[PDB]
């Protein structure tokens, strides 16, 4: 009802366990999903390779609204 | 092709990660919250 | 004579605020 | 790559020679 | 003789490396100074032997 | 034209600049 | 113009020549503190 | 060991404060900074050699401290050509063991040596206000600086000499053995303007010029040395200034700053104490030299060219480089005449070594990046900005520290009294 | 005591006088007087001046076809570069007007003058018990405005780089300085911005609290807002400190602001990442910085003439 | 004082939690060829 | 607006550093203060005559 | 590039320069051990 303060938790043994064993497994994550190759597949950044395509050979443009998602799909060569 | 090189350098790094920021997040927090205590703490509103 | 338009602008501009201004301080300061 | 694992070994070296006076003074009770 | 020089000027590294940890120490540490006067000397003289073979060394190289 | 109008703002801008510089009411209410 | 040029310099001289005498009046002694 | 806030009354970022009345302390401070200063002296050296190529010119590589010991001429021949590097190291390896030295001494005096020199040490003791122990310092270390500038003349005039970049077909190591010492011509520059054309101080063209100019400083200095430790400020000085640490650090300051402004604009325009060909050209060199170019190439190709008139009627290269026609370098005097550049000279006087010079100055323009990308940043450019910033800083420092120690002196260092507020006691409608 | 210099130092130094004089007043008032006066002058009825020296003279006077935003006092020709051009040293008056002597008399008597105000603040400050530092934060603008006019034609070599004392002038030096040397992406221009940005909320907010506070408590009824609208609790719990952090903030980012364009003037640069970024092949990808660089090139080919008639 | 899973542990872990994955996959980005 | 935002800020912040009360012993001016105050902590008199 | 005689000792050397920009934070240390009191 008091809201402990934070030296405490700083002294208690269970606080550090916990946190030794998974901010670890975050940061192991993170390093996965960059490396693995999974963010460029979720957010749809091209790889240094993919930028232009064998057609293309210039910056895109979508020059279309309700069919972008199309124009964006043939654009990005999926 | 972009794919990470390095191998073993993730834990290391990681570890050092962890550890710094335990005590880093709970040291200032501690530092601006002990007069939040004193401020709400009998005179208040 | 040019911008006619644009000369009473400006002249209105300046006196009638001005005008206002110093009326109000000589009506205050009779008190 | 021995050179540049030398440099940082050094590096390391050093940075922890200025903190480790301090520490041993806080340990046998200098006047720091 | 370029590997006599080279580990003297290691040795010489590795002394002052040491000099340099003890002498703040020995200096901060209460009723220090009066009482390891005689080591830091020597290390001091030491190192100044040091300093001077390894240019005469250089010097023959 | 447009010159005089220009010069006579400047000057009426200085001279409400001196005006309140030198003949301002006194600061009594705390000195 | 040389009338021009020494009358600058004499104005120049005279006002640069007031200020340094004037610090050289014994100006730090003249404060409101007492010490 | 240290003291503490109440004790004192200054907080621990401003705890060398507390130091003012310690003579010990502060003697320790200031011999282990000299130190210091020393073991970067000594660092920087070493890792700038073992960073140096010396077929490339050196100004190519980023390097400030070689162009120093290169200037004096060590390990530099004709045409500022490196002949060996050992000079360098050798200067590098006897800064950093003195700084060890120096080191070792300001350590113990900061933590072992008595606090107050006063009570056992009378010679070396001193307190602020005393007028006659704080003379008799300035005078020692005035001798020491006098004694350094006949040192650096001694060298220039019989222990090898120094490297002139006006010597005949480019620069070399020669010895002034008649440095000019006519009192005209060395007190000239410091009445000298400082505008263009002028260069009051930066205007400085030969070695001798350098040499006798040392030579009066070392006299002078060692002179007023002596009348210091044997004299004793006079009423008017006693009653103009003000007597306490503060206000010798504030004089200090402020000198040192105006120092700092002066070596920025040597640097960023001289190139007598600042050859071309180690610490790269100036841009007023860059340009002269690309205009230069762009002319020989034009005259050798067939297809002046672009040469104006200067205000007062001389000779110029035309363009947008009209506005550095006051350079003046050791591979464009032989091409002018009495009135600016000489047509006849210009159009077949040119050897090949002054067109490679001008060629090489050409694509080193200052200009650079802090990015450090290119117009690469010439080791003037980073002279000029750092000594300009802390020159600055230090003029900031001298108005802070001045303003403090009159105000301490006075005696409302720390506030108004609140009870005899000298406003109050005031006539109002100020 | 009697002595007539006596007397004069007196009323020098006189706190009764309606504005304090002191003797950085004696020196400044005439510097200041001349340089607005021969301001207001040449800004009325100033010839044209012939700031590139390719006889092509810029017209800046309110008479030749101008008004307040486009008016200006045109810096000194390119041709005088950073020489000395008093009235005397020009061989007639229309001469000096032509190259451009005015600008020059101006910025040296308004260096003067603000200099000697630096001096006469402490002072004042020094003979009314107060402490001395207002000079060190006047010393900020002081250090703007002495790069501006003299420091960066100075590191460029003629007086024609500085910054015109006119409107339209100042933002035709803001654009050219950006051509030539990409301010915006200097960390010290960052720190000024920052700075500037910072001074305005922290003294829109000071006076936000300090009126809400002050009523018919000043800093322990008001703390209690702050500390939990933006948490900070116990951040400037000081009427001191936190005046202090008012008074230091500005100051710092303006001296950083006026060092940065000082540096700038021995030209290093600000930051530069123009293809920074390429994918495999080696082509290049741009990026904002692409786009800055253009807009730079840009203004940069509109500023140079290179054919001069 | 004893019970968790309060405001305050949400508002830290809800800023602590991504930010050290971000971390994770800047530290991976600064390993990469191109 | 901006620029006088942050001149004001500035000036105020040295006006009010430079003419505070001397109520406090040490040199150091900012432990010399508590919220708890009655009277302000600077001279509004001196600051206004300067 | 150094004596060769002293080739082996360069990676120390690159490090020798940055050493005294580390005396400051030494100092901020040592308060931070005395509590800065
Ligand atoms: C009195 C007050 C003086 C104030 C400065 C005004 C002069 C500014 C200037 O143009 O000074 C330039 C001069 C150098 O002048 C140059 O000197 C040059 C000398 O080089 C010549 O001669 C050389 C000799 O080796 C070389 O041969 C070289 O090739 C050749 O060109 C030329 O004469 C140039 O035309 C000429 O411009 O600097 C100097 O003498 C030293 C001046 C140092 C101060 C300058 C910076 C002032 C900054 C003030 C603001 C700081 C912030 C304050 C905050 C509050
Ligand atoms: C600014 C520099 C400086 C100053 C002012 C002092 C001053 C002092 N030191 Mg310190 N010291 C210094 C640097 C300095 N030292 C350095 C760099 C080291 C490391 C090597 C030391 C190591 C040290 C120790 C270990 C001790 C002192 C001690 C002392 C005190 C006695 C002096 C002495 O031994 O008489 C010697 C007097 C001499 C005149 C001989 C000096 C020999 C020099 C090299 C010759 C030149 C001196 C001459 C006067 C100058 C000629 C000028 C000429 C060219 C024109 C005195 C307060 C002693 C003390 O009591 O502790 C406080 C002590 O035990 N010092
Ligand atoms: C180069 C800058 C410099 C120098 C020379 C000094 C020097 C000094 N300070 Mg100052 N100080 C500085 C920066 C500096 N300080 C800064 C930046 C701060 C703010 C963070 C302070 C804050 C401060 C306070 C608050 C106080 C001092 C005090 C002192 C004195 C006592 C030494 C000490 O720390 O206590 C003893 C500390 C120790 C024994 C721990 C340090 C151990 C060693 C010396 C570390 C370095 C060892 C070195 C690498 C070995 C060299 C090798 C060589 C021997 C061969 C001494 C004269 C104190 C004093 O005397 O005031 C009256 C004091 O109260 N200083
Ligand atoms: C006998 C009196 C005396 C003498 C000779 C000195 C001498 C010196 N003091 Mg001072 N000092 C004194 C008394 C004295 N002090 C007193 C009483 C105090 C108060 C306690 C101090 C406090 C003090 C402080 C606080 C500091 C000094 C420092 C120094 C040194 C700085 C040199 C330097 O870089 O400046 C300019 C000089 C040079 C760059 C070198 C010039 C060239 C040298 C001197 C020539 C060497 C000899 C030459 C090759 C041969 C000439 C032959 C000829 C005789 C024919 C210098 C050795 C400073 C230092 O760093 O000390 C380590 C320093 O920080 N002193
Ligand atoms: C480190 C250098 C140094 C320092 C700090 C001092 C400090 C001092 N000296 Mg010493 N002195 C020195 C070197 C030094 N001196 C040398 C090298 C000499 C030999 C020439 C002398 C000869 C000397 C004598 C003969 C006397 C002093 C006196 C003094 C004291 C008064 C300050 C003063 O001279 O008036 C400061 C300056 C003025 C009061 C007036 C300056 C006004 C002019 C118009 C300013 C412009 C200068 C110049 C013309 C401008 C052009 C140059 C410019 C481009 C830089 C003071 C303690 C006096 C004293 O108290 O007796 C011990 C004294 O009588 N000194
Ligand atoms: C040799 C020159 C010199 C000397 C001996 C002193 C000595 C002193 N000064 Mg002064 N000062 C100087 C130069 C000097 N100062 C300059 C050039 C400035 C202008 C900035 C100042 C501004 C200044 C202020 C505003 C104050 C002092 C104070 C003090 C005292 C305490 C030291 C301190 O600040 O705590 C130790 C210092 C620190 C913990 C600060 C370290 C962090 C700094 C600011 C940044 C590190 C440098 C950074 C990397 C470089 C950035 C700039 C870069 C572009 C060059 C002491 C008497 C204080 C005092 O009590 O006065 C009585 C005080 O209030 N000084
Ligand atoms: C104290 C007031 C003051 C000051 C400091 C200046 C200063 C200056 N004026 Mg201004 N001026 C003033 C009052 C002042 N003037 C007044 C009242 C008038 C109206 C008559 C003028 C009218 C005027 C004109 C019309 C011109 C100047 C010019 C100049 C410059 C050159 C002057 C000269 O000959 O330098 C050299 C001066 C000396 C050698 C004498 C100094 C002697 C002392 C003892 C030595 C000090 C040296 C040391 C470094 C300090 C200079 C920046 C000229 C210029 O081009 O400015 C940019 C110019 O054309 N002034
Ligand atoms: C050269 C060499 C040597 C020597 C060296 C030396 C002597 C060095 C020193 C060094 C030093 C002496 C160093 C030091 C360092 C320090 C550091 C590096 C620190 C850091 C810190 C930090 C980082 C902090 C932070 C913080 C604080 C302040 C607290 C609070 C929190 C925070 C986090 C903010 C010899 C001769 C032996 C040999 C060879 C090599
Ligand atoms: C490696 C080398 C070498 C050699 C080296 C050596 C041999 C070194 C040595 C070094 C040394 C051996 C150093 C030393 C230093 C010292 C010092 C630096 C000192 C100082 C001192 C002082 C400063 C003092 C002062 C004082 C006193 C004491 C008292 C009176 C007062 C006074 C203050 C004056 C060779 C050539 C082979 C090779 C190359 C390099
Ligand atoms: C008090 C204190 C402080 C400061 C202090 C100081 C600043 C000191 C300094 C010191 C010093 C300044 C020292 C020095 C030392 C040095 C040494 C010890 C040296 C060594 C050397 C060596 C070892 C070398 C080696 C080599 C060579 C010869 C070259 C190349 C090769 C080799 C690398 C092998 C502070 C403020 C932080 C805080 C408080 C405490
Ligand atoms: C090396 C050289 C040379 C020469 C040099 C010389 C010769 C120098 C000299 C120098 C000198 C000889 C300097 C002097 C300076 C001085 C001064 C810087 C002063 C100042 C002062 C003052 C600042 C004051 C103030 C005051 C006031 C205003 C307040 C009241 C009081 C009195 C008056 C104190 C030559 C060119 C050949 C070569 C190259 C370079
Ligand atoms: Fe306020």
């Amino acid at each position: 009802p008091v809201e402990r303060p934070f030296s405490d938790i700083l002294t208690s043994i269970r606080y550090w366990v916990i946190h030794s064993i998974t901010v670890p497994a975050l940061f192991i994550a993170g390093w996965l999903f960059v490396s693995t190759g999974l963010a460029y597949d979720v957010f749809g950044t091209p790889r240094p390779n993919e930028y232009f395509t064998e057609d293309r050979q210039e910056a895109p443009l979508i020059t279309d609204r309700f069919n972008a998602l199309e124009q964006v799909k043939k654009l990005s060569g999926n | 092709r972009a794919s990470t090189e390095q191998t073993t350098k993730r834990a290391m790094l990681g570890l050092l990660a962890g550890a710094v920021a335990g005590a880093l997040l709970v040291a200032p927090a501690e530092a601006i919250r002990i007069p939040s205590h004193e401020f709400t703490g009998g005179m208040v509103k | 004579e040019v911008n006619i338009y644009g000369l009473t602008a400006t002249a209105l501009f300046i006196i009638i605020p001005t005008s206002f201004l110093l009326i109000l301080y000589v009506k205050t300061a009779s008190t | 790559n021995i050179e540049l694992a030398l440099t940082l070994v050094s590096l390391v070296l050093v940075v922890s020679a200025g903190p480790l006076v301090v520490v041993l003074l806080s340990a046998r009770g200098g006047n720091l | 003789m370029t590997s006599i020089l080279q580990v003297a000027l290691l040795a010489l590294i590795f002394v002052s490396f040491a000099l340099v940890v003890g002498v703040p120490v020995v200096f901060a540490t209460p009723n220090g100074w009066t009482d390891n006067k005689g080591a830091v000397f020597s290390g001091l003289s030491l190192w100044l032997l040091l300093v001077f073979v390894v240019g005469i060394l250089n010097s023959f190289v | 034209m447009e010159a005089l109008v220009y010069t006579f703002l400047l000057v009426g801008t200085l001279g409400i600049i001196f005006f309140s510089i030198f003949f301002r009411d006194p600061p009594r209410m705390i000195k | 113009m040389l009338t021009l040029k020494i009358f600058v310099y004499t104005v120049v001289t005279f006002f640069v020549c007031l200020f340094i005498f004037g610090f050289l009046s014994n100006d730090p002694a003249r404060n409101p503190g007492k010490n | 060991g240290g003291r503490d806030q109440e004790t004192t009354g200054f907080a621990w970022w401003s705890g060398n404060a507390r130091l003012i009345n310690l003579s010990g302390k502060l003697l320790g401070a200031h011999v282990a900074h000299a130190g210091l200063i020393v073991f970067w002296a000594g660092a920087m050296n070493l890792f700038e050699v073992s960073h140096f190529v010396p077929e490339k010119p050196m100004y190519e590589q980023g390097l400030i401290l070689l162009p120093h010991i290169a200037t004096l001429g060590y390990g530099v021949g004709p045409g500022g050509e490196i002949i060996d590097t050992f000079p360098y190291f050798v200067s590098g390896v006897l800064h950093l063991i003195s700084s060890a030295v120096l080191g070792f001494g300001g350590v113990y005096h900061s933590l072992i040596g008595p606090e107050t020199l006063e009570e056992s040490y009378p010679f070396f003791g001193y307190v602020w206000k005393d007028k006659n122990k704080m003379t008799n310092i300035l005078g020692y270390h005035l001798i020491m600086l006098g004694l350094g500038a006949w040192l650096l003349v001694w060298k220039a005039m019989y222990f090898g000499g120094v490297y002139d970049t006006w010597a005949p077909g480019g620069g070399d190591v020669r010895v002034i053995t008649n440095p000019t010492t006519n009192a005209a011509v060395i007190f000239g520059y410091l009445v000298k303007s400082p505008f263009g054309g002028d260069g009051w101080i930066c205007s400085v063209d030969n070695m001798e010029d350098i040499i006798g100019g040392h030579i009066w400083i070392g006299t002078l200095e060692i002179l007023g040395g002596i009348w210091h430790i044997y004299t004793t400020p006079w009423p008017w000085a006693r009653r103009a200034f003000v007597w306490s640490g503060e206000a010798y650090l504030s004089y200090s300051l402020g000198a040192i700053g105006v120092m700092g402004f002066i070596a920025c604009c040597m640097s960023w325009f001289n190139n007598t104490a600042y050859p071309s060909e180690f610490y790269g050209p100036t841009g007023p060199e860059a340009s002269q030299s690309q205009a230069f170019t762009f002319l020989v190439r034009d005259q050798r190709l067939g297809a002046g060219k672009y040469l104006m008139r200067s205000p007062t009627g001389e000779i110029i290269f035309g363009g947008e480089t009209m506005r550095f026609w006051d350079f003046r370098g050791p591979w464009l005097e032989p091409l002018r005449g009495p009135n600016g550049l000489d047509l006849n000279k210009l159009k077949n006087d040119i050897q090949p070594w002054q067109e490679r010079r001008a060629a090489e100055y050409m694509t080193h323009a200052p200009l650079g990046s802090l990015n450090s990308v290119g117009g690469f940043v010439s080791p003037r450019s980073w002279l000029a900005c750092s000594h300009f910033c802390l020159g600055f800083f230090f003029f900031i420092g001298h108005l802070w520290h001045a303003g403090r120690a009159r105000a301490a002196a006075a005696g409302f260092e720390k506030g108004i009294d609140r009870f005899d507020e000298p406003v109050l006691s005031m006539r109002p409608l100020d | 005591n009697s002595s007539l210099w006596a007397r004069f130092c007196e009323w020098i130094t006189s706190t009764e006088n309606r504005l304090y004089i002191g003797w950085f007043g004696v020196i400044m008032i005439p510097c200041l007087l001349t340089a607005t006066s021969v301001f207001i002058i040449a800004f009325i009825a100033a010839p044209p001046v012939d700031i590139d020296g390719i006889r092509e003279p810029v017209s800046g006077s309110l008479l030749y076809g101008n008004n307040i935003i486009t008016g200006a006092v045109i810096p000194t020709s390119n041709a005088i570069g950073l020489h000395f051009y008093p009235i005397w040293e020009a061989a007639s008056l229309d001469e000096w007007l032509y190259n451009g002597g005015p600008y020059q008399l101006i910025v040296c008597h308004f260096l003067l003058g603000v200099y000697c105000y630096m001096g006469r603040e402490w002072e004042l400050s020094f003979r009314l018990g107060m402490r001395p530092w207002i000079a060190v934060a006047y010393s900020a603008p002081v250090a703007a405005a002495s790069a501006v006019f003299l420091v960066y034609p100075i590191g460029q070599g003629s007086f024609s780089d500085g910054m015109p004392l006119g409107i339209s002038g100042t933002f035709n030096f803001m654009i050219v300085f950006q051509a030539e040397h990409n301010i915006l992406m200097h960390p010290f221009h960052m720190l000024g911005v920052a700075g500037v940005f910072g001074g305005s909320l922290f003294s829109a907010m000071h006076g936000s609290l300090v009126t809400s506070s002050l009523i018919r408590y000043n800093i322990v009824a008001a703390h209690g807002y702050f500390g939990r609208l933006i948490f900070q609790y116990a951040s400037f719990n000081n009427s001191r400190s936190l005046h202090f952090f008012l008074a230091a903030w500005p100051v710092i980012g303006i001296w950083f602001t006026a060092l940065g364009l000082s540096t700038m003037a021995f030209n290093l640069n600000g930051f530069n990442f123009n293809q920074s970024v390429v994918d495999s092949q080696g082509r290049v990808l741009n990026t904002w910085a692409d786009i800055i660089n253009r807009a730079n090139l840009g203004m940069e080919v509109m500023h140079e003439r290179n054919a001069h008639n | 004082v004893y019970p968790i899973f309060t405001v305050r542990w949400l508002a830290i872990h809800g800023i602590a939690v991504p930010t050290i994955f971000f971390l994770g996959a800047i530290t991976a980005m600064q390993f990469i060829q191109r | 607006g901006v620029l006088g935002a942050a001149l004001l800020c500035a000036i105020h912040g040295a006006t009010v550093e430079n003419t505070l009360f001397e109520d406090g012993d040490g040199a150091n001016t900012f432990r010399a203060f508590n919220p708890t105050q009655a009277e302000e902590t600077y001279s509004m008199v001196t600051a206004n005559r300067f | 590039k150094l004596p060769e005689a002293y080739a082996p000792f360069a990676p120390i050397v690159d490090v020798l320069p940055v050493i005294p920009v580390f005396f400051i934070l030494l100092a901020f240390v040592w308060q931070a051990a005395v509590s800065f009191r």
